């Protein structure tokens, strides 16, 4: 269930891990951990399995009416500020960790965070997810800056690669997409496309 | 694991100036599924004495197996019978040295001996209670009422033997663990007799 | 379950310094090392909180907007430190009671008509004011020194203060569980509010 | 918590247990049609503006007042196309149907208490 | 804890009860009528817990006068049961934990007497002679031996007294002396009060 | 929970004639205060239902059956398929779910129609479930399976199939503490119903 | 931790007039899977008594594996055989043994008394015998033993004569029963084991039931 | 009619009984009493997405504990002319939650004209088990063909969703949705996967507990829509052999009555 | 608490096959993957295990020292498969009795007298053999593709059972929560005991 | 208290920090996780801290013993046995997580692990601590083979340094140690001699 953002010049890459599991027996061996809300922000999952897909129908709701209702396109900093309000406000039964990020024609290129708790904050890099926290290190170590998109790939393919084998709970294949200033593309790693380490 | 047996049953025993009867029905439950219909619970231990069941099986059984035991060693070592008083503070002893391991029992040690009947009573708590009139069990109640109601000291033979069946039968009819058979013991000088062995329905038909 | 470290205060000759640390801590792991903790609510009263950070947000949030709107209507007439701090004193006690408690602990300071003014406003319902103060784990460590240079000085000027408040962060990072090397500070002079960091603390480890 | 500042017509409700829920769904269940309201009404407050959910309300309680009295089933009709349900059968019109109400009071007593007059 | 039972016969209902009151460890008085009156031809006997007892006869008593004063006639025993039962189970399911044991009387004027037995959790029989509280299980058996299915008034009383003294001897507590009504078709006949010196 | 009362019922369909039969007991766990207490209750005129459960519980849903299918036989003129009141009961039963009610009711009948058998059953919430051969529910239902397998046969006529139902009954009731003292035998043959009361241990 | 976890099984026992009867079902289930499908539980004693163990199959081998060497000790000693009649006492004394933690089994002892008689007793988990003629028990339990109570004893019957069960009415009620019982108990059914045995030997006999 | 009535009754659940039952149940367990059980069926489900259409499938035994309540249970519900589901674990609550949107859909049919689409019910089915958090456990498996193309939903007692080509759901579930594991490959033919299906369902009955008896299949291909019930009888019941029958006589009797009917 | 994954095996014409994963797992963590998991004790008996890993360490000195003691010693016997099967037995139902678990799952394979054995011992004192045999996890997910194969074929050659062995540690490696892409196993065969590893499973994640 | 040991070629490395606690407070600031067994072999130490303390001195007891006994250097198999049988025999309230290493003259370079557990087993790097969960990914892609001393003590500080800030039990002073073929020596590293990251 690892999942990260990082941010370069012009836009941002997004990956994740398709092994939701229901303990010690897999559930499903390939999903789609990342959902394309309106056309370029992109929304990413954690926690449960049931309330983050509410929390995203209702996102998705309120700011396709938001957008449509100002003629203009969306604004990351909404999408945010929804998360955030939805979030905190149910902070009793809604234990969903959550990372959003997407283009936006002002100031392009944003990634955000907002864990269980509700609190909102935006960073370079963001990581969140039961098996993500054994490439803390490596990602300190290894995020320099001033990186185009074809390494920023790369570093992302490294470093979910990583956490992919030293864990139970990661396991099979990988779902990069890198959303930038003209449009959104998606690739999936699999066999020995995957780095090995 | 599972319900041992015998979760409750009924007995009864009264003395008069003819010894001292015991009566005792068979209904061996495990909870709510009956498991025997004609399980004895008089225990014979020798030809003068009548070990009574009730509470748990396994452990009346056994407890009583051990004062058979010790009774014929000391019959074999004094060349004198023993008096029932020294029985019952046996098993007093032997059952009160566990306690609240969960040890249930209830028994009656009865018979007739140099100073006469005698009808002591002991249990898992430790108190070795003498009397008249006893009746332990789950079914204990509605026989005791009966009972106490037709228990005179100067009656005759077939009447306390009806009196017993009488009671028996109201306290099966009204439970709901007691019942099956019927059986009545006699004691006197020579020793225990079997009196006879009934069946709830035939009493039913013939008390209609 | 993100939180703070420590969030005190010491009093001034016309005006109060407030020092925080940029940490943000999930349990025992650093999640997040940028996040501020300090405010600039108007331009004579400035804030600190520590505890969780969510509603510190919120408040923050709440806050800002009263500020403003009172700011927009137009009278010539501005909130008082001890008007925002009687509110949150309100707030605070209302959710207590309520049983939806704010896991938070806040630093008041401002310096309004000549005077400078400093409060505590604890989850409980705490409050009161102070020449000094500390919050959450530093009312142990924090505390001591500027009690005792305030005891021995009632009154200072802005060079030693701001030397205690370095010695003071000295000291809380050598000996916390939860503590960064970097560090905001903001003084409250009649001037304005000045928010200024990251700042630096140089260390010595030749005990070694 | 309020003090007394006739007990046969309401009897037999001891305090202790309406101040403490009883199986989770409950609150959950016995006010859904207002939650779902005050839900969308916020939403509508908050994206679209402050006259939607006024504007909105204020038809319902047009609309509320042209039913029968209280003491006999009400059609309903109207105000459920308005509402939005109209058709989203669900547990709730199924399920003891209040038409074939099982306990029934008197009629003065129901329409004097749906006027709050008492 | 206390005593119930009543007989049924050809025409009569006769119940005894026992006129007594309870505390800690101490009797705060020595008779205690607990025999409430519904009309000219039914009784209510009602043990339970202390105050719900005498709140729910009250409520229910003060029921069964309405109607009678509303509709010129009065109610018959099966429809009092069947009130009374429906009763005891909306309000104890409602939201109280009650504890009351009931046993109905009564004698119309088409099928001979009524007396009914009622549990704590509103069940409804029609047995021939039934009891309540913990003299029940002492009792019963000695109703059920000498109880010809016609007795004649004169022999109930023996009856009776015999199962008092029963109780009288071989019981834990001390229930002094007990108290007997018995209904004919002249209304609610009385008599002396059963006292063991 | 269905231990603190007892009951028994059973249903076989045989060749245009359906059986049910019930036992007569109520008591307060050890105790017994009666040996008369009604389990089957003649809702319609060929058509049956054999609550047994908690008592407590059965009363009250038999009257409330009992309303319902009053005020539906009224409004809509005929008589009440026997299917239908399979779905009554159902619903009669979701309507508390989540506070459940304590009844394993039995439904037997024929149609007013065809007068061809039928025989259901529910579990404790509602579940609809038809078989054809039989079906049995009570306190006792695990020493019933048994008897019932094997003695069943195809195509009985209403001689065989009261045997049958009594020698399914009579003997595998007895062996359990409580629900016991007492059969009530129902047969429903095409033309006139007819009522039997066995005798059994009384014990 | 539990010390304690159900495997199923059945064991029904038949005594006649002159042969003892004893089968069971074969079906080691725990949980909700199946480990096997042959697991014999009707093992041999002497040339005249078969032992039949139910219950939980970590002590059903333990009791079996030490009835055999006390069996053992007993003959060097004695300089004889045990008969049916001491090993019920035998067996009773060694489960009350550890009465402060009990054996998960249930027991069945059947065999030959002295003279040609059939015989077979049933314990209880803690132990206490009792002599029966046609006690059945086990995991699925309280559906076999009504059928038998109705057949094998006459009970509830009138106006029917009485008469001695043959051997060839035996086996064609227990095949019949054991069929009927499989299909509506989860933990029966496989493979059954019939191990009849009289005043010659001990004979097996292996049928197919609701092949799964 | 009533003296004690204010308001106007209200429908849905009810809620008058949680207090004596917790009371009640509390009375009842440290005494080693009975306790309720409910048709816990769990079953088997398999479904594939062969090259054309739909096959669904789910074994038929009906459980209530450790007896078998019933040997002929339909675990394949009607939702619309062309979508199927089916149900796992809790019948009774699977059976009227299908059942409500069944006819929602149907109503939404009736007021557009044209065949509804599978993600309509997948999104009433998500919206009213998380509104219904818990307390109500009916796992799904949803299946259908549009007018877009083949879809399956795989529905939980929670409300999570996924979009797999093939799902087994249900306490035995293991060993069919393994047999797919190793032996399904992509855009099969119809034949192939109704014997895949089948061999997937045999697996699963032989080597659990909870299912038995006979199996059936659900092919719903875009032109032609299959309801095979029975597909194959696995298991037959052998024969009685000796005769039990009891003749006339038999039986006692105390009272009789007689009452002719029209 | 480092576990293991399932030491599955099947029987065979003339042999055994036994496999297992190179995995330590430290909950969810996979803190160790070199660990091996087959044991060679003899020259005709072969083990495996899983569960806990020191337990395992410790019953591995325990009976290869039983083992070499016996070769040692000299007589012209060894010990068969089934000795080492009861003692194992035995020796895991008595630290059962005594409140003192080995949480421990193993199989013992061998090939004797021109016959082979398989056998499973789990800790709670299950005893049996069968011509397959799974542990842990794999009960649910391995048993059922080998139980099918036995059923229609009931004896194989070397090919088809190392065939069935690999597509079982593919389906087993696709859907486990613990599981390594490596794995050893040993075949039993009369010329001795021959461990072979690591291995590899090429996988195909074309329907993602 | 992350603990860490890497094998080169004719020696091995081996680091620590100084930041023994009791909750959040800090116990002690500056200390010495690092006890010398005998005089070539090195034993960390994890998890309590008075139970490794006595674990270590019946340790150094007993090896001791031995290697006076035999009148040979000790082999750093026999400190791995101990330490496996006097762990294993207690697994009920010995929690206390080791790590040793150490050179010998016969196949010189050994590091072993024994987890809590008593389980024992070799590998060429080894990791232990409750903050010790964060740098795998980085040691993982970074650990190559065919280092010599310099490049190894590098790798060790880099590493151990990761995890020295994203932590809070861990900070302070780092404690290298190298055992080689000749002797032992040792250096802190303390300061901005701390690599940054």
């Amino acid at each position: 269930t690892t999942i990260m953002a990082v941010q370069f010049d012009g836009g941002v890459v997004l990956g994740a891990d398709s092994r939701t599991t229901t303990g010690s027996y897999i559930a499903n061996r390939v999903t789609d951990k990342l959902t394309p809300i309106h056309d370029r922000i992109f929304c990413c999952r954690s926690g449960s399995a049931a309330d983050t897909q509410a929390v995203a129908d209702a996102v998705t709701y309120q700011l396709g009416f938001h957008s449509i209702e100002l003629n203009e396109p969306p604004l990351v900093h909404t999408a945010a500020s929804l998360f955030k309000e939805m979030c905190y406000r149910y902070r009793e039964d809604l234990m969903a960790g959550i990372i959003i990020a997407g283009w936006d024609p002002q100031e392009g290129g944003q990634g955000y965070s907002v864990p269980m708790g509700g609190m909102m904050v935006r960073q370079s890099f963001a990581i969140g997810g039961s098996g993500s926290s054994y490439i803390y290190g490596y990602v300190d170590a290894t995020y320099r800056e001033g990186m185009t998109k074809e390494e920023c790939l790369q570093f992302t393919a490294n470093a979910l690669a990583l956490a992919m084998e030293r864990d139970g709970s990661s396991g099979g294949v990988i779902r990069l997409a890198a959303i930038a200033e003209s449009g959104v593309e998606r690739q999936v790693l699999l066999g020995d496309q995957i780095p090995k380490f | 694991p599972g319900i041992e047996m015998l979760h409750g049953t009924t007995t009864l025993a009264f003395k008069f100036r003819h010894g001292v009867i015991v009566a005792a029905d068979s209904r061996a439950t495990a909870g709510a599924y009956i498991a025997s219909q004609t399980v004895k619970k008089v225990i014979e231990i020798n030809p003068y004495l009548l070990g009574t069941m009730a509470g748990g099986a396994a452990d009346c059984s056994f407890w009583e197996r051990l004062l058979a035991r010790q009774c014929r060693i000391y019959e074999l070592r004094n060349k004198e019978r023993i008096s029932v008083a020294a029985a019952s503070k046996l098993l007093a002893n032997m059952v009160y040295q566990y306690k609240g391991m969960g040890l249930s029992m209830g028994t009656m040690i009865c018979g007739w001996d140099k100073r006469g009947p005698g009808l002591y009573y002991v249990d898992s708590e430790g108190n070795r209670i003498s009397g008249a009139t006893f009746s332990v069990g789950s079914g204990s109640v509605y026989a005791y009422g009966v009972m106490d109601r037709g228990y005179s000291y100067d009656l005759e033979v077939e009447q306390a033997y009806d009196l017993a069946r009488r009671a028996i039968y109201q306290a099966t009819y009204r439970d709901a663990y007691s019942g099956g058979a019927v059986n009545l013991y006699h004691v006197r000088e020579d020793g225990w007799i079997r009196v006879s062995s009934d069946n709830v329905a035939d009493l039913h038909e013939k008390y209609s | 379950m993100v939180t703070g470290t420590s969030v005190l205060g010491v009093k001034f000759e016309g005006g109060v310094v407030i020092a925080a640390d940029m940490l943000g801590s999930y349990g025992s792991l650093a999640r997040f090392r940028n996040i501020s903790r300090i405010m600039r609510v108007n331009n004579s009263t400035m804030l600190g909180a520590s505890g969780d950070y969510a509603d510190f947000q919120y408040l923050k949030q709440v806050l800002g907007q009263m500020v403003i709107d009172e700011e927009l209507l137009g009278d010539g007439h501005s909130y008082s430190p001890r008007a925002i701090h009687s509110w949150l004193t309100r707030a605070m006690y209302s959710r207590r009671s309520k049983m939806n408690p704010l896991w938070n602990t806040m630093v008041i300071g401002g310096y309004a008509d000549g005077e400078s003014f400093l409060g505590y406003v604890d989850m409980l319902g705490v409050a009161y004011e102070a020449p000094s103060l500390a919050t959450g784990y530093g009312a142990y460590l924090a505390q001591p020194l500027l009690r005792e240079v305030l005891e021995k000085q009632p009154v200072l000027s802005q060079t030693e203060a701001r030397d205690l408040v370095e010695r003071c962060m000295r000291v809380l990072y050598y000996r916390d569980a939860r503590s960064y090397n970097r560090f905001q500070t903001a003084t409250v002079t009649e001037k304005g509010v000045e928010i200024e960091g990251p700042l630096s603390t140089e260390t010595n480890w030749d005990i070694a | 918590s309020p003090v007394t500042e006739d007990l046969l017509r309401k009897g037999f409700s001891c305090v202790k247990n309406e101040l403490l829920p009883s199986h989770p769904l409950e609150l959950s269940e016995k006010n859904f049609q207002l939650n779902q309201d005050k839900m969308n009404f916020s939403t509508l407050r908050n994206i679209q503006g402050l006259f939607a959910p006024l504007k909105l309300q204020m038809e319902f309680k047009a609309v509320q007042q042209v039913q029968r009295l209280p003491f006999l089933s009400s059609s309903n009709l109207s105000l459920d196309v308005l509402r939005g349900n109209d058709e989203t059968i669900g547990f709730e019109d199924i399920l003891n149907d209040p038409s074939q109400s099982e306990v029934m009071g008197e009629p003065h007593l129901m329409v004097e208490y749906k006027l709050g007059l008492l | 804890m206390e005593y119930l039972i009543g007989i049924q016969g050809p025409d009569y209902v006769l119940v005894a009860s026992d006129r007594v009151a309870a505390s800690n460890i101490v009797q705060m008085k020595d008779d205690h009528d607990k025999m409430f009156k519904m009309s000219e031809k039914i009784l209510l006997l009602c043990v339970g817990e202390a105050g719900d007892t005498v709140q729910f006869a009250e409520y229910i008593q003060k029921n069964v006068q309405l109607y009678k004063m509303r509709n010129g006639y009065e109610l018959s025993p099966t429809a009092a049961a069947n009130f009374t039962r429906r009763n005891l189970a909306d309000c104890l399911r409602s939201r109280t934990p009650y504890h009351v044991n009931l046993l109905l009387a009564g004698y119309d004027e088409h099928e001979g007497p009524a007396l009914y037995y009622m549990d704590y959790l509103a069940a409804l029989a029609k047995a021939p002679f039934a009891a309540h509280g913990y003299g029940a299980f002492l009792t019963l058996s000695i109703l059920d031996r000498y109880y010809t299915p016609t007795i004649s008034r004169e022999r109930a009383v023996e009856l009776l007294r015999k199962c008092l003294e029963e109780l009288q001897k071989r019981f834990i507590l001390n229930l002094p002396t007990f108290s007997v009504r018995i209904i004919d078709k002249n209304g609610i006949h009385d008599l002396d009060n059963i006292s063991f010196p | 929970i269905m231990s603190y009362n007892g009951g028994a019922v059973m249903a076989m369909k045989g060749k245009n004639c359906v059986a049910i039969a019930a036992d007569r007991r109520f008591g307060i766990q050890a105790q017994m205060v009666t040996t008369d207490f009604q389990k089957i209750f003649p809702m319609g005129d060929r058509l049956y239902i054999g609550l047994a459960g908690l008592a407590t519980d059965v009363q009250t849903v038999a009257q409330r059956l009992k309303f319902r299918l009053n005020l539906y036989e009224l409004k809509e003129g005929r008589q009440i398929k026997p299917y239908t009141l399979m779905s009554m009961v159902a619903n009669l039963l979701y309507e508390k779910r989540f506070g459940p009610y304590y009844t394993e009711p039995v439904i037997a009948g024929l149609d007013p129609k065809t007068f061809k058998p039928f025989i259901c059953s529910l579990d404790l919430i509602g579940c609809p479930m038809v078989t054809d051969d039989f079906v049995v529910s009570g306190t006792c239902a695990e020493q019933m399976y048994g008897m019932c397998e094997s003695l069943w046969e195809p195509n009985m006529d209403p001689d065989h199939l009261f045997e049958t139902i009594s020698q399914a009954m009579l003997n595998a009731v007895d062996r359990d503490a409580v629900s016991g003292m007492g059969v009530i035998v129902h047969i429903i043959e095409k033309d006139k119903i007819t009522t039997r009361t066995l005798k059994a241990r009384m014990d | 931790f539990s010390p304690y976890v159900f495997n199923g099984g059945t064991i029904l026992a038949i005594a006649g007039e002159d042969f003892a009867i004893v089968a069971s079902d074969t079906r080691l289930s725990e949980g909700f899977s199946i480990h096997t499908r042959d697991s014999p539980k009707c093992y041999k004693l002497t040339d005249k008594t078969v032992i039949g163990c139910s219950g939980f199959h970590g002590d059903c081998l333990t009791l079996t594996k030490i009835i055999e060497a006390r069996l053992k000790m007993y003959k060097h000693s004695n300089n004889k055989a045990m008969t049916t009649g001491a090993i019920a006492a035998m067996l009773s004394t060694i489960l009350y043994s550890r009465r402060f933690f009990p054996y998960y089994v249930y027991n069945i002892i059947g065999g030959l008394d002295e003279e040609g008689k059939g015989a077979v007793y049933s314990f209880d988990p803690v132990g206490s015998y009792q002599r029966d003629s046609f006690k059945a028990g086990g995991s699925a339990s309280a559906m076999l033993q009504p059928l038998l109570d109705n057949q094998v004893g006459f009970k509830n019957m009138q106006n029917v004569e009485h008469v001695p069960l043959s051997l060839d009415r035996a086996m064609r009620l227990v095949k019949d029963v054991f069929i009927s019982a499989a299909e509506r108990d989860v933990y029966t059914g496989d493979a059954l084991r019939i191990c009849i045995v009289t005043k010659e030997g001990i004979r097996e006999e292996t049928v197919s039931l609701r092949k799964d | 009619a009533a003296v004690s009535v204010y308001a106007p009754p209200v429908g849905g659940f009810s809620f008058d009984n949680c207090r004596r039952n917790a009371v009640l149940e509390a009375d009842f367990a440290k005494r080693g009493y009975k306790l309720p059980k409910v048709r816990k069926t769990g079953t088997t489900i398999a479904g594939v997405v062969y090259k054309d259409g739909i096959v669904l499938g789910a074994d038929t035994r009906a459980t209530e504990g450790m007896v078998v309540a019933d040997k002929n249970c339909s675990k394949i519900h009607f939702i619309s002319p062309n979508i199927y589901c089916c149900g796992a674990g809790t019948a009774a609550d699977t059976d009227m939650t299908t059942q409500l949107i069944s006819s929602n859909l149907e109503l939404h049919s009736l007021s557009t004209g044209r065949l509804p689409r599978v993600v309509t019910a997948n999104r009433m089915l998500k919206q009213m088990l998380f509104r219904y958090q818990g307390y109500i456990g009916a796992a799904l498996v949803l299946g259908g063909v549009d007018v877009t193309g083949p879809h399956l939903y795989s529905i939980y007692p929670h409300g999570s969703t996924d979009k797999l080509p093939y799902v087994t759901m249900g306490s035995g579930s293991l060993a069919a949705m393994a047999v797919f594991e190793d032996k399904f490959r992509p855009d099969m033919e119809e034949e192939e996967a109704k014997n895949l299906v089948s061999e997937a369902i045999a697996a699963g009955i032989f080597n659990d507990l909870g299912s038995g008896s006979n199996i059936d299949l659900c092919v719903i291909s875009k032109n032609k829509l299959d309801f095979l019930r029975p597909y194959t009888v696995p298991n037959k019941k052998g024969t009685r052999l000796g005769r039990y029958r009891c003749e006339k006589g038999t039986t006692a009797v105390l009272t009789e009555k007689i009452t002719p009917l029209e």
